[PDB]
Formats: C-alpha cells, structure tokens, sequence
RNA sequence: AGGACCGAACCGACUAAUGUUGAAAAAUUAGCGGAUGACUUGUGGCUGGGGGUGAAAGGCCAAUCAAACCGGGAGAUAGCU
RNA sequence: GCUCGCCGGAAGACCAAGGGUUCCUGUCCAACGUUAAUCGGGGCAGGGUGAGUCGACCCCUAAGGCGAGGCCGAAAGGCGUAGUCGAUGGGAAACAGGUUAAUAUUCCUGUACUUGGUGUUACUGCGAAGGGGGGACGGAGAAGGCUAUGUUGGCCGGGCGACGGUUGUCCCGGUUUAAGCGUGUAGGCUGGUUUUCCAGGCAAAUCCGGAAAAUCAAGGCUGAGGCGUGAUGACGAGGCACUACGGUGCUGAAGCAACAAAUGCCCUGCUUCCAGGAAAAGCCUCUAAGCAUCAGGUAACAUCAAAUCGUACCCCAAACCGACACAGGUGGUCAGGUAGAGAAUACCAAGGCGCUUGAGAGAACUCGGGUGAAGGAACUAGGCAAAAUGGUGCCGUAACUUCGGGAGAAGGCACGCUGAUAUGUAGGUGAGGUCCCUCGCGGAUGGAGCUGAAAUCAGUCGAAGAUACCAGCUGGCUGCAACUGUUUAUUAAAAACACAGCACUGUGCAAACACGAAAGUGGACGUAUACGGUGUGACGCCUGCCCGGUGCCGGAAGGUUAAUU
C-alpha cells in the first residue's frame, strides 16, 4: 500500500513509501542469480558517456525469463519477489517437470496461480500466446518485437499494450506512449498488465534517497561558466539564449528521431 | 642423487665467531659459509659426504652485504649464505 | 600537511618499471633514448 | 525508526590572537561544525591536456592551471627597454 | 646512585606500508649534532636475521589489464573471443616454557598437528574440460550465555616500623599455567526414513529438482564456554652461594573461592527494514567416454617429503612523506587502577621520558596568564576579545505550528559527611542439603555466603558540598535560504551549488544521447510508471495579458534556387 511517514525529522516529512506485504522476505533463488557490477556511466574508453550515474546499493541480477517459450507445461506461482533491477515485481514459478523460472509478475497474480504458454493456453492473466491467438482488444504486456526474441514492450510497473487491429500478418498495437505500431502476428504477448501499478505514487523524500538508487546530482547549465556549457556566464542571473543541450542542440521541441529503416511500422507517432 | 661435483663446490668455508662456537658447544651445530644457490638437501648431502658425519637438519639464511665507503666511493660487499648444520650427537668434528 | 610523494613499490614498478616501458612503442623509445644518453640506471627497477 | 539529538575518536575549518627572513612555502593555541551517513578510511584500478574530472569556485589534474609538464620547431617575433 | 618532574586510549607495546644495517660489540672525536662531548641514528673494524605450521611463493577469482584467431583502422594502432594475469577478498597445519650482547611461534625442552608421495594388508566400481550442493556474503537493533580482565576474601612467605599509636578487622608481596586430545553444554537451524514414478539440470546420472504413497516421530547439523587431561611437568615470592659487580649458580612455599565484567566470543546467529546486500576454487556428491578380476577408490599400518625467498632495526617516528635530528602528515591491533556515563577528564600502574645551548638579572616593551575599588558597553564599524552559563533527579514551561515540534523554552528546588531505617535494605548472584528422572555439563526446591543501589529521618562541618578537572549564556523583532549536505587545497562557507518536489521537451529500442575516422562501448542485460536534456527548487495559496521580433513545430499550393543535363 501507499504509506505516508510521520514527520519526525525533516528528511522524513515528505517520504511516501510503497509497501507490499505479499513480497517474499527471505533470500532470492540462488541458481537464477548472477553478478552485475556498476559502471558509473563510463564506457570502455573509461569516459563518462551518460551523466548523473554512480554509487548506490550493490545489486545482483535476477535472470528473468522474457522468452516464455516452455510451451505446454503448466506452472504454478510460488512467491512474488522484490527485484532491484526493475520497477516491476517478479514471480518465481515452478514448472510441473521441476524447472523454476522468474517472470514478470502481472497485476492480480498471487502465489498458487496456474500459468501456461503456447498456442493453446487459456486466455488468462500470465498466459503467453502468439498474438495471432489473442482476441483483438486485449491488454497484454511483455510484448515481442521479432518472433522468438523476447518481450521488449510494456515491461515496467503498471504498463500494458492494447491490441487495436489485426490486418493480415500484422497486428496494430497502441503503446503506452500513445504511438500506434505494427508488429508481426507471430510475436508473443503475456495477457494482463504488469503489476506494482502504485510504484509511481512513491516520493523519495530526501536527497540521500535518490543517491541510494545510484543517481548523482545535476548541475544546471545556467550555473556554470561559458567554457563549460552554452548556458554559462553572466553577472548575476542571466540567460538570453535559446535552451540547448551541453553540446549545443536545441532542447525544447526539436525532434531527434532519424530512423528510416523502421518508419514503415509506425502507424502514427505519439503526438 | 646429486653428483659429486656439485657437492664438492657447495661448501665454501667454516664460519668462525662467538655465536658459532657457542652453537658448537651447546647445540652440536656447525655454521658454514655455503654457495649462494645451495639448497638444504645439497648442503646436507655435502656435509655427510665430505666430512663423513651424520646430520639431523639444516637451517639456512642469506646475509646481505654491507654498504661501505673506501675513500669517498661507495661499494657494497656481496651477499652470502650461511647454514646451521645440526649433527647427530656422536660426531664432533 | 600531506605531501605529493606517497611511496609504494608496487605502483612505482607498475607505472615506471622496465616491463611497463617495454609494453608500448613509446616506452621502448624512452628506453632507446636513455640508452643513447648513456644512463647508468635505465628505469626505476634499478 | 531517523541524511533524529548531546558528545569523544575520526573528518572538517567559523572567530580571535600568535607567527609572517615562521617550529611550518598555510601551522599553533583557545574556542567552533558534522559525528549511522549524500559519512569516513586503507589497498588496487580507470578517465590525459582544447583533453579529463567538477553537489560549479574557472575549482582540481604531483607546492604549476582562462589550457599541466618535458623535449623539439627555436637563435619564434620584439617599430620596445 | 638518590631525589624531583612529565606522558600513560600514549610521549607505552605490536603489525602493515616505507626505509635499508640506522640493530649489537670494540674503538675514535677531525667533519656532522644549532653549545661542550669522554656521548651519538657520526667515522672505522667486527658481529648479528635459523621456520613443514608466520608471510611471500602456491591454488582461486574481483575491478581492471593483456589478449591466439577475429572485427576495425593511411601507418602507428583500437576493440575484443578462447584464454591468461591481477588482492585490498576465498583456500591445510603449533602451542607453552627457556635461552643471546644482538633472532626466535624459526634455536632448545615438553607436548602437538597438516598435506602429499611411496610400500604392505584387507575390502571394493573407479572415471570429467560436464551436472548438483557448498563456499556465499546488507544495514540497524535487542537480548541471553560466556570469557579476557579486575576487585575482595581465603592461603603462603615476610614484617612489627626514624615521630604519638600499630600482635591486628594491621602492613608488603605472591597466589600463573597453552595448543592439542576427550566431553558435546547455554543456545541456533532443520521433521526423519523407505518405495515408486517423471516433458527438468545441453548427454547420463543412484546426485539435485518435482510428484505420489507407507511409516516413524525423534533423527541430523552447528556450537561459545565449562570440566577432565596436557601437568607428579613448567613457572613461581623468597632464600642460599660466587660475583670477574653487568649479574652467574642452587633450591623453592601457596598456587584456592566468590563477585563484577566487556566495544571481545556464541553470532556468518536471532528480530526487523528497504536502498534487497562479490566471484571462483579448495571441499561434498553424480555420472559420460573409458577401464575392467587392471587401473582406480576406501581403511589400517610403515616410511619418506614439505623446497625457495623474507625474518636484524625504526615504524604517530631523529630511521617513513615534508630540502633539516622540522611543533605538520601517516592504515591496523592491544587497552590496568581510583573517580566518571565514558576510549572525555584528573591523578597513577606496566612501560617510557625531562623535548642537544647554558648561567645570571629581575628595566621599557612584546607574548601567554592571575586578580582588581567605584562604574558596567560609556569601548568599537561591530560586545571583537574576555567575562559569564554549564551536572544529575524532580517541579514547571509561552506565542506559533507542517501537530513531529518550539523545548534543555524560560524559571525553580535538592546535592558533602555520619548514624538509623536495614549489625547491608530493594535487587542481583548463588553453595551445601533434600527430592525426582530419560544418571547428565540434568530438573524442582532450598537458600549459606558474596555483591548491593536509591530513598527517608536525625545529626554534623565549612564562606561555599554538581566544591577540583570537566561542563548550554538566555530572551524579543526581522531579511535570505525550506531542511541534513557541497564549494574557491593556500585571503570569500555564503543569500552561491545540490536537494526532495514541479514543469516542459526529446526518445518505440539496433531508443534518444555520449565516447569513438571505425569496430565497438555506455544508456541497459533497462523498455514510456523507462531513459536523456533544460529550467524551477520542501510545503501552503497561486502562477494573469502578448505569437508582432527571435527560436522551435507543422504545411507544401505558389515564387526563387545546387550538382546534373
Ligand atoms: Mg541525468
Ligand atoms: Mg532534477
Ligand atoms: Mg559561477
Ligand atoms: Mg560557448
Ligand atoms: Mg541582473
Ligand atoms: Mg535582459
Ligand atoms: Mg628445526
Ligand atoms: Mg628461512
Ligand atoms: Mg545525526
Ligand atoms: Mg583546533
Ligand atoms: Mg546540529
Ligand atoms: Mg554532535
Ligand atoms: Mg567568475
Ligand atoms: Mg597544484
Ligand atoms: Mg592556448
Ligand atoms: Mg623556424
Ligand atoms: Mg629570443
Ligand atoms: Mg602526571
Ligand atoms: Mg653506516
Ligand atoms: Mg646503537
Ligand atoms: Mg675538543
Ligand atoms: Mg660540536
Ligand atoms: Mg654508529
Ligand atoms: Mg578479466
Ligand atoms: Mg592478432
Ligand atoms: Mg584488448
Ligand atoms: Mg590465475
Ligand atoms: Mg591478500
Ligand atoms: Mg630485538
Ligand atoms: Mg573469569
Ligand atoms: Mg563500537
Ligand atoms: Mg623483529
Ligand atoms: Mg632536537
Ligand atoms: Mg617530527
Ligand atoms: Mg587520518
Ligand atoms: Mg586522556
Ligand atoms: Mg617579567
Ligand atoms: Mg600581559
Ligand atoms: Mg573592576
Ligand atoms: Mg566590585
Ligand atoms: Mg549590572
Ligand atoms: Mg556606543
Ligand atoms: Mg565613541
Ligand atoms: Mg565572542
Ligand atoms: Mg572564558
Ligand atoms: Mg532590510
Ligand atoms: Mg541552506
Ligand atoms: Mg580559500
Ligand atoms: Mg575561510
Ligand atoms: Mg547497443
Ligand atoms: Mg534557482
């Protein structure tokens, strides 16, 4: 639930927590874990290529099954779990043959539920089917872009995709951004929407809270000298410029998409 | 087995000092100046052969040479190795 | 007052040692220059 | 419970006096701030000069920084002393 | 040598880094030492560092480096696969006493332990570059059980006091002992066993995972400490002898108990929270190819091996970084007494020092301090500096408020010692004894002894009882910034930066964007509840009009317009 803290110190006054009692309390499933070290936003030349990244809490990577291609074998949900690496919760499922896998937890899922994937899976939340077999109008998540590649669309907490039309070998999706897009009907999707939909009601409350997530401070350009940023300089607070990125490109309205390879699939931009 | 040439050229000299004499009297130990690269096994074999005695064990240490000045120029004496050879309480060189 | 030279043998050898010099073309040029000059101590190793 | 409180170690550096050919090329003494955290510290590693890094002071990059240091072009040029 | 003073969470003792002979002995005093020097970290000569168990080396990996082929690049080169390196992390094993002028967990004495190779014997399904388990992991908090350690009593040895008293409820000293081995306790976790089956673990698997029955309910794992042994040993106050005066040799008493008690151990445990907390090997186990009365495996015994390098000395410092024998800097460990909440502070112990120029004098003036009549901010840019407040318990405490605060608001009272309550209380600890049982490191009862606040009453001394050291000045009005933080190393710490929150805008994933002639990499093993940029800056009430100018977004008829022809 959404819990407002008591203001017993200035750093607590505005904190709003998202508390889920259902999540597991113990350690995660060890066979499905690996190490991922932090980068600091540095690429392989050792240079900062994305700013405002660094520090934060150590995390381990939970191998999440995005393919969902273990067809025909039913599986049962064992427990919902906290995942450090994403905003959605993950569910540990046990297959009838003794295999265990992590999946994105859809909304409404709970321990003991049955899930299944394949062309003949029932139309239920958590069931994965090729979008050829999913009724038009359904809300799905973890959608694939190419057949067999793994879900890529609508993977964050509370997100979903709506199947709007089915015309031949292609379905038309309405993405969360509002964009209308075509994908092949052979791509799979998971029924229902991602859980943890109250993730956006949280309020970090204090600067340290954002530092715990690995976010470093942002220095405004207008607070620098001219040698550092196109916005720098001035005696007092001066701007007199059109706003731009640290590298000189207009930053309020100028469009940066340039991909002629994929424009065939974009039915309508997000507007 | 170690050849007799190596044994003939691993021992260099008997160390003579107050600690060496005390060790001989009390612990039945002789202190030797040995080749820089001789091992404990080689020292033990050479002592058993060239002096015809029976040895219990060998302890070794490397002594670092002193930096000296000989009329305004700095030299350095060479490192050398010494061995504490414990005999089998009946030999008494 | 913390001064600038804080000795560490491992770092000294890894940054200026003979094998760090020989690892690159420019390091080998450093060694060639110093041999031509006639330096008695070619690197920090000695 | 807490970027909670008072307060040593520890990390800082607000005031004053001294010192200013110093005990010291930035300290000392008396007070002062934080002191479970956006904390502090050891070891090793990465980022290289119109480049890095910067909770941004043009700050810092070996007592050097509105463009480091070393060598070279080089005996630059100097209607000036 | 005697006395005095100083440190004692260090100015003592160890380890790492760093240095490299500064360590010890003899000798010398030219130069060095801010003076003298017989002295020295100085000169000269000689001596000194002993390891199967400590560290490196070694096995294994992290970040990262290098990188066969490879991809990319005028050349040089860049990235990177298989690999191979890389500790600050994981991986076998030793303790006590003694000894040198200088080393000792290394030498000696006593008592141990680990790994590996061979050989003999007995039994026998062994085998990996593969599977599984394990190794293997956060912050905070709360106890309970312990020990290190201390105090007191008992015991043993000694004493009977330079000045009144001191055969006692007196004084001084000692009262120590390890690893290992046996025991498996306080406590923690976990149901056990058998059978059958199976789309899983790249193949197989008896192993792991899953499913179903039967049956038993106590079995397994982990574990400080104690106790026994180690140990009839060692050590031991002191005494006795020689001293060549530094010390050497010879004996050797008691060696117990209670209480208090850690920040150490059980504890990598338990409870809880969100920010969700390395890897790989050693290790256990399973099989594949393969082997097959071999090899190999298990167990007992015997025997051999455990190399090489470091080991002196300084190490909060005169030996390291600061040009100096320089008020500086420098990671980790140990941690006694009285008072105290305390690792603060004061005085001391063990231990270590008096800081490498002195001797006089007792002017101005400067530095660092003490006190001050009457006044009390009149000083000054400004209460700068100084003075003052300062503890614990209890009473009491306003506006305003985001209901938490404000608040230690403000203000006030008590405080020493002695006796009694009570020959030492409430409480804590807990022997003997008694009784039970699964006879044990057990349970119940029992309470000797030991330890022991706080309070009240009465008395009593002083000017003063939080007596020293230590230890908030308080209140009223107002600007700015919400707050904790950050910053001009070395004249600026702030109202500046950041911030949680808000908005706009870009981005459909081979994302936008950044680094890069490129290959690639970061974003991100993320997917619009996400990510980047820009502005604003908690919260409350709000955020009005202008699209002429300059940007940006959309349009695509018409005018103009490149290469080309
Ligand atoms: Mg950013
Ligand atoms: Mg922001
Ligand atoms: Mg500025
Ligand atoms: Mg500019
Ligand atoms: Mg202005
Ligand atoms: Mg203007
Ligand atoms: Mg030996
Ligand atoms: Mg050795
Ligand atoms: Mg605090
Ligand atoms: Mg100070
Ligand atoms: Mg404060
Ligand atoms: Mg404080
Ligand atoms: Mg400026
Ligand atoms: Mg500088
Ligand atoms: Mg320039
Ligand atoms: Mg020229
Ligand atoms: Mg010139
Ligand atoms: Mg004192
Ligand atoms: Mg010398
Ligand atoms: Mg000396
Ligand atoms: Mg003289
Ligand atoms: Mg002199
Ligand atoms: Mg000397
Ligand atoms: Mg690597
Ligand atoms: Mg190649
Ligand atoms: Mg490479
Ligand atoms: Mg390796
Ligand atoms: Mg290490
Ligand atoms: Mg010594
Ligand atoms: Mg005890
Ligand atoms: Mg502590
Ligand atoms: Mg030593
Ligand atoms: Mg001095
Ligand atoms: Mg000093
Ligand atoms: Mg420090
Ligand atoms: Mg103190
Ligand atoms: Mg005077
Ligand atoms: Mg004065
Ligand atoms: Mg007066
Ligand atoms: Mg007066
Ligand atoms: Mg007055
Ligand atoms: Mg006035
Ligand atoms: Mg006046
Ligand atoms: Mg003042
Ligand atoms: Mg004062
Ligand atoms: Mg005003
Ligand atoms: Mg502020
Ligand atoms: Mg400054
Ligand atoms: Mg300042
Ligand atoms: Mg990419
Ligand atoms: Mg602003």
């Amino acid at each position: 639930a959404v819990v407002k803290c008591k203001p017993t110190s200035p750093g607590r006054r505005h904190v709003v927590k998202v508390v889920n009692p259902e999540l597991h309390k113990g350690k995660p499933f060890a066979p499905l874990l690996e190490k991922n070290s932090k980068s600091g936003g540095r690429n392989n030349n050792g240079r900062i290529t994305t700013r405002h990244i660094g520090g934060g809490h150590k995390q381990a990577y939970r191998i999440v099954d995005f393919k969902r291609n273990k067809d025909g074998i039913p599986a049962v949900v064992e427990r919902l779990e906290y995942d450090p690496n994403r905003s959605a919760n993950i569910a540990l499922v046990l297959y009838k043959d003794g295999e265990r896998r992590y999946i994105l937890a859809p909304k409404g899922l709970k321990a003991g539920d049955q899930i299944q994937s394949g062309v003949d899976a029932a139309i239920k939340p958590g069931n994965t089917l090729p979008m050829r077999n999913i009724p038009v109008g359904s809300t799905v998540h973890n959608v694939e872009m190419k057949p067999g590649k793994g879900g890529q669309l609508a993977r964050s907490a509370g997100t979903y995709v709506q199947i709007v039309a089915r015309d031949g070998a292609y379905v038309t999706l309405r993405l969360r951004s509002g964009e209308m897009r075509k994908v092949e009907a052979d791509c799979r999707a998971t029924l229902g929407e991602v859980g943890n939909a109250e993730h956006m009601l949280r309020v970090l409350g204090k600067a340290g809270a954002a530092r715990w997530r690995g976010v470093r401070p942002t220095v405004r350009g207008t607070a620098m000298n001219p040698v550092d940023h196109p916005h720098g300089g001035g005696e007092g607070r001066n701007f007199g410029k059109h706003p731009v990125t640290p590298w000189g490109v207009q930053t309020k309205g100028k469009k940066t998409r340039s991909n002629k390879r994929t424009d065939k699939f974009i039915v309508r931009r997000r507007s | 087995m170690i050849r007799e040439e190596r044994l003939l050229k691993v021992l260099r000299a008997p160390h003579v000092s107050e600690k060496a004499s005390t060790a001989m009297e009390k612990s039945n130990t002789i202190v030797l100046k040995v080749a820089k690269d001789a091992t404990k096994a080689e020292i033990k074999a050479a002592v058993q052969k060239l002096f015809e005695v029976e040895v219990e064990v060998v302890n070794t240490l490397v002594v670092k040479g002193k930096v000296k000045r000989h009329g305004q120029r700095i030299g350095r004496r060479s490192d050398w190795k010494k061995a504490y050879v414990t005999l089998k309480e009946g030999q008494n060189l | 007052m913390k001064r600038t030279f804080q000795p560490s043998v491992l770092k000294r050898n890894r940054s200026h040692g003979f094998r760090a010099r020989m690892a690159t073309k420019n390091g080998r040029q450093v060694l060639a220059r110093r041999r031509a000059k006639g330096r008695a101590r070619l690197t920090v190793s000695k």
